[PDB]
């Protein structure tokens, strides 16, 4: 099986700032999915294929990385963007990183 | 050069212009001439009609003095009885549709003169190589 | 001399990757058995008796069987041509009618069920005024009880009128060769250890493809092309468990299949020039149609695919084979067509094993349906006429279509289930070598020659 | 009026907005694009380019020697090329030309020629 | 548009079996697979299985086999070919299974795989 | 900005002399130099584009040589219609800087 | 000679070979390029597509310096900024598909340079014959 | 120009035969009104003045 591990856990920052989340995979060589879920709402796909933005996605979300190391960078944060973020390889999941208003 | 503009001199753009204006741009008009459950049959009929026309024109040119060139001089003198208008007024003033409607009666005679001159040039070229 | 001049060369051999429409071409030997006995015996240009493949040198192209074209084209062509062999045949419009069905005359076991129901019904004669009472035999899988009295109906009475297949035309496979038009070429990869993705080192161009017998087989693809020297597994992405795994092995497995029930074709006149072919009497014993494979060759070939499957998951891996999980009839059981008769055979006796990292014959029963819903169209069903006599066929199991289960939560073992799914997985086991390229002449290169005026 | 004819007021009050228009035209194709440009001819200095803009877009490219004091606008429907020079002092007393900036290329590949002809100017005096 | 309509949230007893429907509309139902996913608090997401509604070919998670079941029912009329119904019958109910369930569909782009599920239902809460 | 210096301000010659106007640049404008003819009071009209290519419409008297920073316009057989101020135009980078002006008498 | 073998040097047989190897056999590859109830409509569409491509290539050649020849020199100098690789390494070592993927950016510019050079050669040939 | 039928109708399917559906009118939900259209009076009089001119 594949185990996903998210590094920062809870990230408390201010609006307007930038942020960089990081995930690490046990087995390299495949893609990575990035999901956004707000508080008590329906989830929504941010990034598929680790570099492609989905529908209804602004370009301030940039996914990057290779091998086991993957980055999701958000530039010029908004208060709507303070939510939970998941990393996903085929059927496995991370435990979700929390973004909080400092 | 930064700051570089462009006019996109498109297909069929020298109609009202003089002969010597259209003589430069004619090559692109020749280039654009070609490419372009019953509806496929209609579009197929139109497409093979277009290539029927293009092949007819290529054959009609090919029996004359040029095979695939676009400008072609021959050895048939211009009969003055056809149009009797001199060089400057037909090369600077007159348009193309006007020139079409001016000599639309002796066209077939010009075709036959070209064909006869090219065929006798063929026999003279074949006989020039006869003694070699 | 250091200043070079451009030159255009026309007819330069160089191709690009492309998508075009190849044209079918069957062999002229099938035209010798003429008069519309199968499809494409009259709608196909006869083949070239010298298929002329040309082996190349020092060349390497990257192939991809999964994003390949012309498997979609084969699917669309076979679907549309299958639809085209039904328009001259008869619609069963006066047949969706009240059926008075009883049990078939048989020593009835109350624990089991009889698989034949004997149904008599009103049918219109050739004359519009007179109607007759006529009887026939069907299976449980084609009729349903509508709601004492026991009146049934056909299962397709509320979706579509079933076009009866013409009993003149048959459903045996014939080799179709897909030939490319002029300006296009077909490249086939002759490398032995080629897993169908990436650069192949030894390719060769050909004008037409090799023989593709088109089979209708969900699990356990029949009559395929055998592998070269060992078993080869192929997938688009191994860690993806939603992608099917195509297993093609070297030595074929002989499978026999038969219906031992002797049937009687009976004609019923629907109207003027309309004939409905039903089942008459069952001559002899009422037995269950079945199939056989050899036990030892099946165990050996499963050992071979275990030996090859341990290359992708490490050596210390426990591999087990379990049956299909569930769905419709023809995706959990393996379905095929034994000469105009559709079998749906149980594959629980085959995928029932476990494998550790240290004269008999398996018989399996089948069900027989007469009406089919091939490719699951919304309004297109098809009745199949009964055929005379005991029906047996010999075929060769060549490969498998497997699916790895949804392993999470520290899975020590990895299980594999059979599953047919899309029909395109069958066709990708035959067009995996070929690709279609567009020849673009007129290259351009400099040399040291300027044109003399 | 002729092509690239600049019209408008010839006298601008001190520190007000010079606003000049120019008779422009569309190309032979909808695919064409011009760059219309304001250039001044001064008695003191030479020819000085003031600014300009593409006919395709609305971005203005100008000379930063006037320190972003121009408003370069256009109206292709009304044959208008417009300069709104702001804070105009007596240094901007000059004869203004409006210029068409484009190329004459023949077939879809190459460059074939550039035409940068100018129209007759209008002397604008600031006092 | 692509719409996925679930049923309302339900409350069950331990040892029962909950049937959750998922109606899909706005696309050709026979082409795209249907996945089922769960969300448990302090556990994150956990994958259940997929079903291809063309035939009903399913695949389950390994640790949930014997308990879950998936069926489908197609739309058989030449007027409404788009809509379709998927099902999930979850049996062997324990109080650990109190969670929010989703039935999801992948995207339709060319580089889109199967697991990047674009379209999501509104979710169904199951409390035991 | 790129400075453009045109020389001379004025040059005097008789009827039929081959004259030369020298335009120098501070930076690399390699072949982005235009030559313009302006009647006194009238608009400048184009003579040479890309510093070596004769524009259709003007005669073959107007020729151009040079490269890089230094270019030279050449007038063979100086004419009475050549009484005009000439300007060399840089169009390599923003901004557009033009010549000083060369008068023919 | 009795006992005479043969290698059947077929269509498309010099792919991996060098340029100068394929320059001999290109003529047969050019020769094989041409010949080759709804299924007739498909095969007809494919056949007229093949002749559309062949006629497009013949017209694209014809406006250049050669009408029907297969080897063609022109008067446009090879710009060294395109590929800057000298004669021996491109004539002895490099393959064809490599050569395609090396200069697949300046191809249209080469087309335009050829067309402009041929058209100015046309006007120069027409003006050379003007004084006669 | 605005145009409407204000009657709320009910599409009802009738099974003619195998795979044959006939779509008829069911119940009229609400008031039985007459379908109509509207144009603006002033713009119609103005445009008729224009076409008279
Ligand atoms: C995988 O590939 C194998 C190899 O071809 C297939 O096996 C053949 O399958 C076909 C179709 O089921 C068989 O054809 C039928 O055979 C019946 C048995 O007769 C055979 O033996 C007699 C006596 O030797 C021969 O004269 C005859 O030609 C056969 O060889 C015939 O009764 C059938 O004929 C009936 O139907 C045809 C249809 O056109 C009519 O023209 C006839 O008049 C008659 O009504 C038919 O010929 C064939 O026998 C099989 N070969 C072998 C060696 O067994 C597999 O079927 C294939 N797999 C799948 C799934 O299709
Ligand atoms: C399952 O395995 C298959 C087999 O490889 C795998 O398919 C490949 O996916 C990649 C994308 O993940 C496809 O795209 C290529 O990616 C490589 C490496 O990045 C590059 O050569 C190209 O991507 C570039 O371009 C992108 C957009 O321009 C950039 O964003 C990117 O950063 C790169 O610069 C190229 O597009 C590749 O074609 C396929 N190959 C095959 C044979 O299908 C698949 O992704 C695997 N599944 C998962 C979920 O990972
Ligand atoms: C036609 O079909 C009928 C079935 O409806 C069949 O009748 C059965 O015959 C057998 C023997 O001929 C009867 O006896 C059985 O024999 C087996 C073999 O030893 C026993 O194992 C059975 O015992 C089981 O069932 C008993 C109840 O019947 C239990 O008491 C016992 O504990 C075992 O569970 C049994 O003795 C059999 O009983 C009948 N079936 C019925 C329903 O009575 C008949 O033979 C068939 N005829 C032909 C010609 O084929
Ligand atoms: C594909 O083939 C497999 C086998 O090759 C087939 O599996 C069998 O199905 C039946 C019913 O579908 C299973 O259930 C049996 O049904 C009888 C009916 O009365 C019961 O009496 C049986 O119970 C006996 O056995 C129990 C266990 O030994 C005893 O506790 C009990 O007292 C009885 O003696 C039994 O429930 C049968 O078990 C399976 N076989 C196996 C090995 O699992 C399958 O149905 C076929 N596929 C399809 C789609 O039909
Ligand atoms: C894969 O193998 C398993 C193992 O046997 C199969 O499970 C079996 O499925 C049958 C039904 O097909 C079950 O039979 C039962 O019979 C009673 C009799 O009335 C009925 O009430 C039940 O509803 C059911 O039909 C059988 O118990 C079951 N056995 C086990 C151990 O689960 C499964 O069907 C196989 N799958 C395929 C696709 O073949
Ligand atoms: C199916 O049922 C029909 C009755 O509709 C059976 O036909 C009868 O069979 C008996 C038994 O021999 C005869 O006495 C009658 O004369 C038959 N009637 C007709 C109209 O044929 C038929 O035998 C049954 N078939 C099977 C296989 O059980
Ligand atoms: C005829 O078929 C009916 C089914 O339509 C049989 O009725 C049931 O059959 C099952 C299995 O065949 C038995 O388990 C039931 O006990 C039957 N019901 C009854 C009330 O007996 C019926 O047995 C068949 N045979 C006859 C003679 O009617
Ligand atoms: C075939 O047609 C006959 C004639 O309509 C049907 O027989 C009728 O059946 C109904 C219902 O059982 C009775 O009320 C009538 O009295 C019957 N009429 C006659 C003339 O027999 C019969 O049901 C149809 N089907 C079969 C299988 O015979
Ligand atoms: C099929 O074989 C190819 C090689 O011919 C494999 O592709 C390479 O796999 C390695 C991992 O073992 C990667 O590091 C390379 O980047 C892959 N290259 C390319 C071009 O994809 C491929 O993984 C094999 N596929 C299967 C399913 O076995
Ligand atoms: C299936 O039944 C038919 C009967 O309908 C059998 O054909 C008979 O065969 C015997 C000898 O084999 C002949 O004497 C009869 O004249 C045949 N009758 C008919 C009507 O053809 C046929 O042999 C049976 N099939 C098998 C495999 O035994
Ligand atoms: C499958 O059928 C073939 C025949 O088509 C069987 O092969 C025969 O096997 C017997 C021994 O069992 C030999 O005596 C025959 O010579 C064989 N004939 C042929 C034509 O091969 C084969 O045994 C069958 N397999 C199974 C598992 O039943
Ligand atoms: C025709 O319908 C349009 C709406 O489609 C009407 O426009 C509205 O007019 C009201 C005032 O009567 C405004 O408050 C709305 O904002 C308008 N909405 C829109 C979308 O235009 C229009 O008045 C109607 N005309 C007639 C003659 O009935
Ligand atoms: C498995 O064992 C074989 C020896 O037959 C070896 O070649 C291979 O590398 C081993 N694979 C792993 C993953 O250890
Ligand atoms: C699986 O194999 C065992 C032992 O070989 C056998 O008892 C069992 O019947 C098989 N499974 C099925 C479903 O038949
Ligand atoms: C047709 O009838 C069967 C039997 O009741 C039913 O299951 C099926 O849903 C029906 N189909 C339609 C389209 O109504």
């Amino acid at each position: 099986e594949i185990v996903l591990t998210q590094s920062p856990g809870i990230l408390s920052l201010s609006p307007g700032e930038t942020a960089t989340l990081f995930c690490k995979a046990s087995q390299g060589g495949n893609a990575m999915t990035w999901y956004q879920k707000r508080r008590g709402q329906v989830p929504r796909l941010l990034i598929y294929d680790t570099s492609r933005r989905a529908s209804g996605v602004p370009d301030r979300f940039v996914g990057s990385g290779s091998g086991t190391d993957f980055f999701l960078t958000i530039n010029k944060l908004d208060r709507e963007d303070f939510a939970v973020y998941y990393c996903q390889q085929f059927e496995f999941f991370g435990l979700g990183s929390e973004l909080e208003v400092h | 050069a930064v700051g570089i503009g462009a006019v996109f001199l498109g297909f069929l753009g020298a109609a009202g212009s003089t002969m010597g204006a259209a003589s430069m741009t004619l090559t692109v008009q020749a280039r654009n001439l070609l490419s372009g459950t019953v509806w496929g049959i209609k579009q197929l009929q139109a497409r093979v009609l277009a290539v029927e026309r293009y092949l007819r024109d290529q054959q009609l040119l090919g029996i004359w003095g040029c095979s695939g060139k676009l400008i072609c001089c021959t050895n048939v003198p211009w009969n003055s009885s056809w149009s009797n208008r001199n060089l400057s007024e037909i090369w600077d003033n007159m348009t193309w549709l006007q020139w079409d409607k001016e000599i639309s009666n002796y066209t077939q005679i010009i075709y036959g003169l070209l064909e006869e001159s090219q065929n006798q040039q063929e026999k003279n070229e074949q006989d020039l190589l006869a003694l070699d | 001399a250091e200043n070079l001049w451009v030159t255009v060369y026309y007819g330069v051999p160089v191709w690009k990757d492309a998508e075009t429409t190849l044209f079918c071409a069957s062999d002229a030997k099938a035209y010798e058995t003429e008069k519309h006995n199968v499809w494409a015996t009259h709608a196909c240009v006869p083949t070239d008796p010298n298929p002329q493949e040309i082996h190349l040198e020092n060349v390497t192209e990257e192939f991809n069987m999964w994003k390949n074209n012309m498997v979609e084209q084969m699917h669309t062509d076979i679907i549309s041509l299958w639809d085209q062999s039904l328009k001259p045949c008869v619609k069963l419009t006066p047949l969706c009618v009240t059926l008075q069905c009883t049990n078939v005359t048989n020593n009835i076991t109350d624990d089991m069920r009889g698989e034949l129901k004997n149904c008599s019904f009103n049918m219109t004669t050739e004359l519009r005024d007179k109607k007759q009472k006529v009887y026939s035999l069907f299976y449980r899988l084609d009729v349903v009880q509508i709601n004492s009295n026991k009146e049934y109906r056909l299962i397709n009475c509320n979706t579509s009128a079933c076009t009866q297949a013409c009993p003149k035309v048959s459903f045996e496979p014939i080799p179709i060769h897909y030939c490319a038009p002029a300006g296009f070429a077909i490249l086939k990869c002759k490398d032995k250890k080629f897993n169908g993705t990436g650069p192949c080192p030894s390719v060769s161009t050909v004008q037409c493809t090799h023989g593709i017998k088109p089979v209708v087989s969900t699990q356990l693809l029949l009559n395929g092309s055998l592998a070269e020297e060992e078993v080869m597994i192929r997938s688009e992405n191994i860690t993806n468990n939603a992608k099917n795994i195509l297993v093609q092995f070297n030595t074929p497995v002989q499978i026999n299949c038969t219906r031992p029930n002797n049937n009687t074709r009976k004609s019923i006149r629907i109207g003027p020039g309309q004939a409905f072919y039903a089942t008459g009497d069952i001559i002899g014993d009422i037995r269950q149609a079945h199939c056989n494979v050899s036990k030892a060759t099946w165990n050996e070939t499963l050992g071979k695919v275990v030996k090859q499957l341990r290359k992708h998951f490490g050596n210390n891996t426990i591999i087990r084979f379990a049956n299909s999980s569930g769905g419709d009839l023809e995706v959990t059981t393996h379905s095929f067509n034994c000469g105009g008769e559709f079998f749906y055979c149980n594959t629980s006796g085959l995928f029932n094993s476990t494998w550790i990292s240290n004269n008999d014959s398996i018989t399996l029963p089948c069900r027989i349906k007469q009406i089919i819903n091939m490719w699951q169209r919304i309004g297109q069903c098809m009745y199949a006429p009964p055929i005379q006599g005991v029906i047996r066929c010999v075929s060769n199991i060549t490969g498998l279509i497997l699916t790895r289960d949804g392993g999470s939560t520290n899975s020590t073992t990895e299980t594999f289930r059979p599953g047919g799914g899309d029909m395109r997985d069958n066709w990708r086991s035959e067009l995996y070598k070929y690709k279609v390229v567009k020849i673009e002449p007129l290259g351009v290169a400099p040399t040291r020659c300027k044109r003399r005026v | 009026q002729v092509q690239l004819q600049v019209s408008g007021p010839g006298v601008v009050r001190p520190s007000e907005t010079l606003s000049l228009t120019c008779e422009v035209s569309s190309g032979s194709t909808s695919r064409d694009f011009f760059y219309w440009s304001w250039v001044r001819q001064t008695p003191g200095k030479g020819l000085e380019w003031i600014g300009g803009m593409y006919s395709n877009s609305e971005e203005t490219n100008h000379n930063p020697s006037l320190k972003s004091r121009v408003i370069i606008s256009k109206d292709t429907s009304k044959n208008e090329f417009s300069l709104r020079l702001t804070s105009v002092t007596a240094a901007d007393t000059a004869v203004y030309f409006c210029s068409s900036r484009a190329k004459i290329y023949y077939s879809a590949s190459y460059s074939g020629g550039r035409i940068d002809v100018w129209g007759p100017g209008l002397l604008v005096t600031v006092s | 548009q692509v719409q996925l309509v679930q049923s309302g949230a339900v409350i069950k007893t331990p040892g029962s079996s909950v049937k959750i429907s998922c109606r899909a509309s706005g696309y050709n139902f026979r082409d795209y697979s249907i996945h089922w996913v769960r969300l448990i608090p302090d556990k994150g997401f956990e994958w259940i299985g997929w079903i291809k509604p063309l035939w009903g070919a399913v695949s389950y998670a390994r640790q949930l086999q014997g308990r879950v079941s998936m069926t489908r029912q197609l739309s058989q009329d030449p007027d409404d070919p788009d809509w379709g119904v998927a099902y999930m019958e979850f049996s062997g109910l324990t109080p650990a299974d109190t969670a929010e369930y989703f039935c999801v569909r992948r995207g339709s782009c060319d580089y889109c795989g199967d697991f990047p599920w674009q379209y999501w239902g509104q979710g169904t809460v199951v409390v035991v | 900005d790129i400075q453009m210096t045109q020389s001379p301000s004025s040059l005097s010659a008789s009827i039929g002399d081959r004259v030369t106007v020298t335009c120098r640049a501070s930076q690399g404008i390699d072949k982005d130099l235009s030559w313009f003819q302006q009647k006194p009071g009238k608009a400048p009209t184009l003579l040479i584009y890309t510093a070596s290519t004769l524009q259709t419409g003007v005669s073959s008297r107007f020729s151009g040589s040079g490269s890089g920073t230094d270019f030279s316009l050449t007038i063979n057989n100086l004419q009475p219609e050549d009484v005009a101020t000439y300007f060399c135009q840089q169009d390599f980078s923003f901004p557009l800087t033009f010549g000083g002006g060369t008068k023919v008498d």
